[PDB]
């Protein structure tokens, strides 16, 4: 919830049961039980690039509403505001001259 | 369109300071929230 | 002390008068009896309510804002019955008390007054609603002759570097307390933290103060002290490092 | 005129009156009742009636002072929620907020044409405000008690735990001078205070 | 409930997925992947990848860098929050940063 | 004889060896790194709380109060808050005067260590803190205690630390 | 009044004057003396000033317009620095910033406590800014001459294989006129020119 906003993440679930449990049990299985580890272990970086990537798109559009936000108080609100003031001073000073 | 027509008093005087009182604040703070989200961002592409 | 009171239902010109004759009396203590003096005026504003009345008195035509033209140096001849002068031990120091109507600094009597007058210190409506007492607000306060009020011998030789790391501090602990309410204590720096703390610890012991409670200058120091040193040493940038050397010790 | 406080007639009157109680408008076009706006009213007469206070209703400067604190406080918090939403706030904040709504709503709100609240004796409301506060210190203890704890208390905790006690007292408004006694006011609100510190303790 | 990832890729990169435990049949027995043969036309991985990212299961997607930039027109398209989507190398092609769409998105990365 | 450290410290030479002799043999003869100090951090107790939230062994306190008297405990995990008091047996508390002494637990009860937002505290026995310190670490308090059956350790039974230092163990 | 130039005395006298000196708070809190804000002041003498500055100082119009694009070329980049970072600017861009940034610090500022810079006389204050800006279009040669190149150069490689004619620039400010002959002073100048023509040449 950072800076206000829901930035969307994932958390890698093992789950325990081993669909593939028995494979290769005749040949090769020494070596299929490293690829799954070497599998495994490249979902969980992929969970967190997935993660990163979430956040990153969310922040791009979240940070350009806020920006935007921001440049229209600076460039629109803050604008109208200062000449309404400049303008009431003026005809403030108007009713005073003709007082 | 170019200002906010609130009537010449010192009641639009009052009310127009607070306005930009408010309007600077709220600049203050989403431009802190910008920098928050851009510290983060920036932490982001680096990961 | 001296007291001189003019009530609100008392003759308005005798409120046009009051001023003078306090400061009449402090001119005779001061330069004629070589009392250093202090003095304190209690409401600018009901003086230029005064000024209001008697100008109507002479039918004179309303200037800036309804008050007089002349208002400037009307003020003047009050204020700058002041100073200390060649060949006297006497010294006129004021304090002006002034209303701000409607809160507004662009008013003809804190405006003029602000041309007049080596500073201003602003007592503040966020600071007496949160119960702080006395609710002086130190960043829109300004004493313009404090680098020559203070430093070695005159008061203590760290005084002047702490003024300003406690205005620092007090500065960024209020960037730091808005950023709080906008990410969240965890988003927070140590840093940040640490500014968080001193700004929370400095309007509830620097600040805060209470009626009767009469700190000497040192108590004041010892206090900005108090607070400094729950930075790192090194944060203290505004410090030169002999004064911490000397100070930030306990 | 207009509303305007700058108006000559206010302002003479203010350098004069040592209480303001300044009817604003917003409160006003929102029907809340009196009107009273508890940032800009004041009374200088409280420097004197702390020695009346300290004899009478020992509690109560405290609670005035807790009091003004948590309305001030609701206006920062509601400034930035204006901006950046609820999701910033820290739970001591959301608090803050909910004893704060308690406060506007049910203790400085009052109706002038309902027979249980059309006047209010001081022992009620001493005794609301006293109530609302404790249930204020409560519910940010519970939270700063449980700071870097195995499980933190949270607004959502404490709103799921302590709904009959907000319930209550937000109903301590009802109590009646005519029908009910001081003392039996007195006693439910002290019964209040013990419901309270018994569900506080289910948090704590 | 949870959520599930899915695969588009060659038969090694999918068979290594799976290993790594990642295969699942929905119960409409509409898998989690595609083994992507090159027999297999544009136009159906298409289908595919619109499939899971629109689908409501499914809360990342993986695609072999080089069926990537084949698919890339629906590819880049493809905006949404939700699905992510990560361009990943394999054996015979090129490195996991090349032509990369969060790349090309990005105004402060090297 | 003295171990190393990796800093100076409120204690002398003759201090350090004083506690290696006296310390447990879990952590005789290791090189100290300092954990906390209001002299090297900024001087407060959510400070030494944050400092020593990184760490997950044994920690010595160290004082100075302003009367000159070196004091503090050995405690066998590090301050941090707590719901409970908590902490093991080794934990003691100590002080010089002038030569070192030391205050073992008496077997009686579980009060070893509590931290809390508003203070630091070890030891328990009604209101008899063995140590007590405030926020700022400022003010602290000291009371002979059923858990360690000790001294005042501080110099008056109320104190203000002049200065105050943690220590690991690596 | 704030610093608001449509004040009446104000806007009539920047009306009548020929030069503002816009000294800058800004500039004063990051003890920046003398502290005149570059980008607000001005002079409307410019023209007035070209027949005496043909006469004696030939070079000095090239060399202030050159300072003055330096400078705000420097503020331009400064949005880009904020946007993107230093690292992404380019090595023209970089250079240009620091020589401004030199140019800022070691020629603009100036402490008059100093016995160097108590005073600063005319030809001392040519001779230190042609010496940058001569170093900043040999540097710039550099750096654009080996565009396309297999080696190109940039300011992270003029500092490492000249570095010292950088220190020697910001050192220049010292040369005293009391203890020092206008010669003399006029000779170190000379020989720093020299020297980073020899440096510049070591690269390009």
């Amino acid at each position: 919830n950072v800076a206000g906003v829901t930035l969307p993440v994932f958390e890698h679930y093992h789950e325990g049961t081993d669909s593939y449990e028995l494979t290769g049990l005749a040949r090769g299985g020494e070596q299929l039980a490293k690829l799954k580890r070497n599998y495994a272990k490249a979902v969980e970086l992929l969970v967190e690039l997935a993660s990163l990537q979430t956040s990153f798109v969310t922040l791009d559009e979240a940070i350009k509403i806020t920006n935007r936000r921001v440049n229209a108080i600076e460039h629109v609100i803050i604008p109208r505001i200062e000449r309404t003031l400049a303008y009431i001073i003026t005809e403030l000073d108007e009713r005073e001259r003709e007082e | 369109k170019d200002r906010i027509e609130i009537f010449p008093s010192r009641m639009a005087q009052t009310i127009m300071k607070a306005r930009l009182k408010g309007a600077q604040t709220g600049r203050n703070l989403l431009k802190k929230k910008s920098d928050a989200l851009t510290l983060r961002f920036r932490q982001i592409l680096k990961k | 002390v001296c007291l001189f009171l003019n009530l609100a239902n008392d003759p308005t010109i005798e409120r046009i008068i009051t001023p003078r004759l306090a400061l009449t009396t402090a001119e005779f203590l001061a330069y004629q009896c070589e009392k250093h003096v202090l003095v304190i005026l209690t409401d600018m504003s009901s003086y230029a309510e005064a000024l209001r009345e008697v100008s109507a008195a002479r039918e004179e035509v309303p200037g800036r804002r309804g008050f007089p033209g002349y208002m400037y140096t009307d003020l003047a001849t009050i204020y700058e019955r002041a100073g200390r002068v060649e060949g006297r031990n006497g010294s006129i120091t004021q304090i002006p008390i002034l209303t701000m109507p409607n809160d507004d600094i662009t008013h003809p009597i804190p405006d003029l007054t602000g041309y007049i007058t080596e500073g201003q210190i602003y007592v503040d409506r966020q600071l007496h609603n949160r119960q702080i007492y006395p609710p002086i607000n130190v960043l829109p306060s300004l004493s313009r002759l404090m680098k020559s009020a203070i430093g070695e011998g005159m008061t203590r030789k760290d005084h002047a570097d702490v003024s300003n790391q406690l205005y620092a501090c007090y500065a960024i602990g209020k960037d730091v307390q808005a950023m709080k309410a906008v990410v969240g204590e965890e988003a927070l720096t140590s840093d940040d933290l640490l500014y968080l703390e001193f700004l929370q610890k400095f309007e509830k012991n620097f600040i805060t103060q209470g009626p009767y409670e009469n700190r000497t200058v040192y108590e004041t120091l010892d206090i900005g002290w108090q607070l400094l040193r729950i930075f790192p040493k090194e944060m203290l940038k505004r410090i030169p490092q002999s004064t911490l050397s000397e100070f930030y010790p306990r | 005129p207009g509303g305007d406080f700058s108006d000559p007639v206010t302002s003479a009157t203010l350098g004069i009156v040592q209480v303001f109680w300044g009817l604003d408008k917003k409160l006003a076009q929102r029907k809340h009742f009196p009107s009273v706006n508890w940032l800009i009213s004041y009374s200088k007469y409280m420097r004197a009636l702390d020695e009346y206070y300290d004899k009478h209703f020992t509690e109560f400067v405290p609670l005035r002072t807790k009091a003004k604190e948590i309305l001030q406080e609701e206006e920062d918090l509601a400034e930035i929620v204006q901006l950046v939403g609820k999701a910033s706030l820290a739970e001591t904040d959301k608090i803050t907020l909910e004893v704060a709504k308690l406060i506007k709503d049910d203790f400085l709100q009052q109706n002038g044409y309902t027979p249980y609240d059309r006047f209010c004796p001081f022992y009620k409301t001493v005794g609301m405000l006293s109530n609302m506060i404790s249930f204020y210190d409560m519910a940010r203890r519970a939270v700063e008690t449980t700071a870097q704890s195995d499980n933190k208390i949270t607004w959502s905790i404490i709103r799921e735990h302590m709904g009959e006690i907000l319930y209550k007292l937000s109903s301590m408004k009802f109590k009646d001078p005519v029908k009910d006694g001081e003392a039996k006011i007195k006693a439910d609100y002290a019964q209040l205070l013990e419901d309270m510190q018994n569900a506080f303790r289910s948090l704590e | 409930r949870g959520k599930l990832i899915a695969v588009i890729g060659d038969e090694d990169t999918v068979t290594g997925f799976l290993l790594g435990g990642i295969g699942e049949l929905n119960k409409n027995r509409h898998p989690n992947f595609l083994v992507v043969e090159k027999d297999t036309t544009i136009n159906e991985i298409e289908d595919t990848f619109r499939q899971f990212l629109n689908r409501d299961d499914i809360g990342i997607i993986l695609i072999n860098q080089y069926i990537a930039e084949m698919v890339r027109h629906a590819l880049d398209a493809h905006q949404r929050s939700i699905p992510a989507v990560l361009e990943i190398p394999s054996k015979e092609h090129p490195y996991d940063a090349a032509k990369d769409s969060i790349l090309r998105r990005a105004k402060g990365m090297f | 004889l003295p171990i190393l450290q990796s800093h100076s410290a409120l204690l002398e030479n003759m201090h350090i060896e004083q506690l290696a002799r006296r310390l447990p043999a879990r952590v005789q003869g290791y090189p100290w790194r300092l954990a906390y100090s209001t002299l090297e951090h900024g001087t407060s107790l959510k400070t030494l709380y944050r400092k020593s939230a990184s760490l997950d062994s044994p920690v010595l306190l160290v004082i100075k109060d302003m009367d000159n008297q070196i004091f503090g405990a050995y405690a066998t995990h590090p301050f941090r808050f707590s719901d409970h008091y908590y902490g093991t047996g080794e934990t003691f508390l100590y002080t010089f005067s002038p030569n070192f002494k030391v205050f073992k637990w008496s077997g009686e009860n579980s009060y070893f260590i509590n931290g809390d937002i508003s203070s630091l505290e070890l030891g328990g026995g009604g209101g008899r803190f063995g140590l007590w310190l405030d926020a700022d670490l400022y003010h602290g308090r000291s009371n002979s205690c059923s858990t360690f059956n000790n001294d005042i350790l501080s110099k008056k039974e109320d104190f203000i630390v002049q200065d105050l230092e943690v220590w690991t163990f690596e």
